[PDB]
This record gives structure tokens, sequence and C-alpha cells, in this order.
């Protein structure tokens, strides 16, 4: 039983890791859609002049 | 105490200058936009929101 439990535990902490990861390339992607839209932002406060 | 030919040349270059300031009316232009040939109104952004 228990080294039935510690290779279940190896493998949750392996999927943990590779969940992390794709939180990490998610919260690339989005910091790029944030930096995009603050850019347009940006033009339209430009063009907002008359 | 002016002849006639006196008021006739005073009158044409008070038409000249007249037809002078019209001109400049017409003339003046920023960016496609003619400042003083409508009674239009310029909104300026220098705000955040």
């Amino acid at each position: 039983r228990f080294t039935s439990n510690i290779k279940g535990l190896t493998q949750a902490a392996r999927n943990a890791n590779d969940g992390i990861s794709v939180a990490q390339t998610t919260e690339g992607a989005l910091s790029e859609i944030n930096n995009n839209l603050q850019r347009i932002r940006e033009l339209t406060v430009q063009a907002s002049t008359g | 105490t002016n002849s006639d030919s006196d008021l006739d040349s005073i009158q044409d270059e008070i038409k000249s200058r007249l037809d002078e300031i019209d001109r400049v009316s017409g003339q003046t232009q920023f960016n496609g936009v003619n400042v003083l040939a409508k009674d239009g109104s310029m909104k300026i952004q220098v705000g955040a929101n």
C-alpha cells in the first residue's frame, strides 16, 4: 500500500508540474494580448483629437 | 479738397486691399482645414479619458 501511495504521489507531482507549464504558456499569450490592447488604446486616445 | 480722380484712385486701392482680405480669408489652411472659412468648433483631446 505504501509503495502504491508513493508512486501515485510522484505521478501527482509530475502532473502538477505539467499544469504549471500550461498555465505559464497561457499567461505569456495573454500578456501579449494585453500589450496589443494597450497600443490600440494609445492609438484611440490619439485619434480622439479633432 | 480732392478731385474725382483722387477719389477713384483711393477707391481702387481700397478695393484692392479688400480683395486681399477676402483672398487671405479663403487661403489660410491647416492640415486641409480652412480655419477662417466657417463658424465651426475645434475640439482638442488633452485627457486620458
